[PDB]
Parts: C-alpha cells; structure tokens; sequence
C-alpha cells in the first residue's frame, strides 16, 4: 500500500464505504490505552445519572478510528496534513455481545495543485445518525 | 470563568518519547491497519526511519499538558472539536515537547468555551505539530 | 536510596502496607497490559464461570507487590528475583468502594558473600491468602 | 498432553523496546511509588541512566510471545496462570532492546514456558517462567 498518485484524484471522487464493529471491550481497552478513565465509557448505571441508555464511545476513540479510514485512502500516514472533527452524537456501544457499528464514509471537497493536496470531507453516522459535524482531513499525495 | 486564563503559555516540564510498542497498541486499539503504522519497513518503503504514529496518538501528550495546566490554575467538561496539524510526521522514538496556548475564552449561551492550543516541537527546536482542543462547560 | 546490607537482620518484618484496588483500577489495566479478558470486568461473564464479581488480574496484584517489594529495598534495579504463586482470586465490586489488599513481608535468609536478601511476602484481601509461595530476591548495599 | 511439546523453542520475529511512557503508565497502574520508576534523576541516583521498568513490565512481551506460540500451535484439552517467576541478570530500563525465546520447559496439565530475554548485544538480561493449568 503505496501513496496515492495526485494525478488520478478529481474533486467529487467517492471514498470505498468502510464500515467499523465496536464492542464493549474496544471501549475498555481504549480508556486503559489511552488514560481516560471516564466510566461513561464502560459504567452502564452512571451512563443512567447523567441521561444516556447506554455507555459509549469514546469521542477520540471514534475520531482515531477516522484516522485508520483516511490513512488506508492516502495510502501514508505521513502525508495527512490536518484532520478536524467537530462531535455533534453519541456512539452507543451496547454491552450485549455484538455492540454497534460506525459507518465511514467521504468526498473530495477540494484540490489545489500547487501543492499537490487533497482535502476530504468525511461522514460517519451510527443507526443512521451523524457523529459528526465539521469533518475533514488533508494530505500531499505523489 | 472562575480565573481569567487568556493568553497564558504553559510549558510542560517534561518531555514525551512516542514509544513503538506503545503507537502499535495504540493503532490496533483504534483499528487501523496500514502496515506503515506497525511495521519498520512498511514504513521505510514510504521513506520513513522509524514506525508512523497513529495521527491522533498525541492526544496522550495533549492531556498530560491540559491536566498539569488545571492543577495548576483554579476554574472550575465535553470536548466538541478536536484538530490537528502535522507540520513534520511524527514517528516513533521521537522526543516532543509540549507548549499549551489558551486560544480562546468565552461563555455563549449558558457556559464557558477554552480552546486549547498544543504546540509540538522536537529537541531541534521545530514545529511538528499543533493540536486544537474545543472544551466546554 | 539502596536498604544498606547490614542493616538487615533474618527475621525483619516489613512495614504492612494497604492498597485499595477499585473497577477502575481494573479496567486501567486491561487496556494497559493488553489482557481484555471479560472476568476482570463484566460481572456477567464473571458469574457464568462461578464468581461472585469481576476480579483482578493476577499480574495486576502481582505488579503491586512488585511496588511493594521496591520501596523496601529502595531501589528497584536491585532485585534480582521475584516469583509469586497465584492461588487466590481477589474480587472487586463496582461499588464505589472496591477491595483491599495488605502486603506483609519478612526476611528469610542473607548471603553475606553476594550481599543478598530473600523477603517472603503475604498478601490478603478480606483475611485471606491470595498468594502461594511468594518470595523476592534483591542485592543490597 | 495430546503431541509432546517437551523443549519447543519459540522465537519471537521482532525485537521489543521499552518505552518510557508506557513503564511510567504501567508503573502508575500497579500503584508503584518509588521515583525511580517515574524520575531519570531518581534513577541516576541510584547509579542508572534511564528511568528503571516496573519490576512485572516484561509481562507485556511474555504474552506477545506466548499468544503467538498458543495462537499457532493449539494442544491439549479453560487455562489458569498459577505461577508466575522473573530472574532479573541486569536491570530494565526504559530504552532498551529486548529479543524474546522461549522454550517448553516443563509438561504434566501443567506446562512451563521459559521467556529468555537478551539485548542486542546478546547478554542475558531476565528469564520469565510461567506456569499455566
């Protein structure tokens, strides 16, 4: 998996739909990886004090996994220049044995060929709604 | 706000080493699976000399720096935007360290809003990333 | 700093230590150590294998009596062996409270041709043991 | 049993190396407090160079090493980790590079895994014996 040639690349362009299971486990080992020990994540009672059916994902979980999706497109990690992600949902991750499913997918929203960049706009959604607002990642391509 | 932060630098007193096992949990922990984040030369094949960090592994550096800040200075939380730049690619075995900027302070409708600002440079004195936090109240 | 040799006598105690050990802890470390075994923290799968609740790790108490061992010693790069029998599971319920577990040690044997002391550990929760034969070595100064 | 597995040596493809962040969490989540598992300058006081690893840190790559061998080679007939050993011959700091082997050491069922753990310059830094039911 090599970088992607900037020439084949037009604005428009529709990323491969990739789809994401995560389960209860993904979220326990994410709080211990990463330091936020935060029980709304894996506590489904304290989920309940403060209004929420279930314990959830991580926001910074969901938005790492954006990254693994942007990076397979590019074809380098090495060339993303940004990725932004405003968090407008909840990603309920229900402890039942099969969990959820987060839905990626993306469009070319702008090239400029002085620099030989690409920026996407990417949409995520979970049981049909958007976990995402503001979202889009750049890189330099070959 | 409690205390007024605008403006203030704070400078971690430590540095942060991006750790190769540590980016390799850390990739499979966020389910990617390009070769360049868990091989050496996967990596070296896109010219890099060591492994590539997974992009939003300096999350961790982030909040060693936000939480040593609200220690430090009394206010008194969801986190609605996150943004990174990525002046350099970050790679394993490399030495950051870390500078918070208060960016923003205000208080629309209800509560209050900080934008964080995390600066990135390496032993050479270089910028290799910023990061943006949106943090609410 | 490093304990000095010939401060220790056979048959020193060590000072008692208490740790408190909550779900927290345990889920912190799953992700750390990569062991995302479900018996440390959902109590359902806990049940169906005959526990009353979620229980720690084993290299989980074993890693704190490790921190144990070291503050005696006053330096952890001087020990030189550590091995620890599990026989006992130690639960944790997701209480707000959690469990307890009380370090005790004791010196067994020195060595004055190599500087060398061997501490016997005991470790409880509730009064009882949940450890085995569980000994650590280390050279002193 | 089910094949004798008596004296099969595992070696493990890659090296491993000990990061500093990851021994100071890990330090911090078995509730260690001694300095020198946080602190370069409590560990230069004590004669080291790099902060020192929590003393069950190698556990990490005991079982990187050990899920591999079980995930390639499946014997016998629910396993239990009874025991658990570490003969440390030099100190572990943070920085190091460790090459992991292991070898069945023992079978009753009850078997022992021997991790030996050299450096690069191969000198014999720590054994790791685990004993699982």
């Amino acid at each position: 998996m090599a970088l992607r040639e900037f020439s084949s690349v037009k604005v428009g362009d529709q990323l491969p739909e990739k789809t994401y299971p995560l389960t209860r486990q993904d979220l326990v080992n994410y709080a211990g990886v990463s330091g936020d020990l935060n029980p709304i994540h894996w506590d489904d009672e304290i989920a309940k004090v403060v209004g929420l059916d279930t314990a959830i994902a991580h926001g910074m979980l969901t938005m790492g996994i954006g990254g693994g999706y942007v990076t397979s497109w590019v074809g380098d990690p090495g060339a993303v220049t940004e990725y932004n992600v405003r968090f407008t949902a909840v990603v309920p991750v229900p402890n039942d044995g099969k969990g959820a499913e987060l839905v990626f997918n993306g469009r070319v929203k702008s090239v400029d060929p002085e620099s030989k960049s690409v920026t996407i706009a990417l949409t995520a959604t979970t049981g049909g709604k958007k976990i995402f607002g503001r979202a889009i990642a750049s890189a330099k391509l070959a | 706000l409690k205390t007024d932060i605008r403006g203030m630098i704070w400078r971690y007193p430590d540095y942060f080493i991006v750790g190769r096992e540590q980016c390799r949990e850390f990739a499979r922990a966020v389910k990617c699976d390009h070769p360049a984040f868990f091989s050496e030369e996967a990596a070296a094949d896109l010219g890099y000399d060591a492994l590539v960090a997974p992009l939003t592994f300096v999350t961790i550096l982030a909040k060693y720096v936000q939480l040593d800040f609200f220690r430090h200075v009394d206010v008194g939380i969801v986190q609605v935007d996150q943004r990174f730049v990525f002046h350099k690619p970050v790679l394993a075995g490399d030495k950051l360290w870390a500078r918070m900027d208060i960016h923003s302070v205000d208080e629309r409708f209800g509560a209050d809003i900080v934008v964080t600002r995390n600066l990135c440079t390496n032993d050479d004195g270089e910028l290799v990333m910023e990061a943006y936090t949106t943090l609410m109240g």
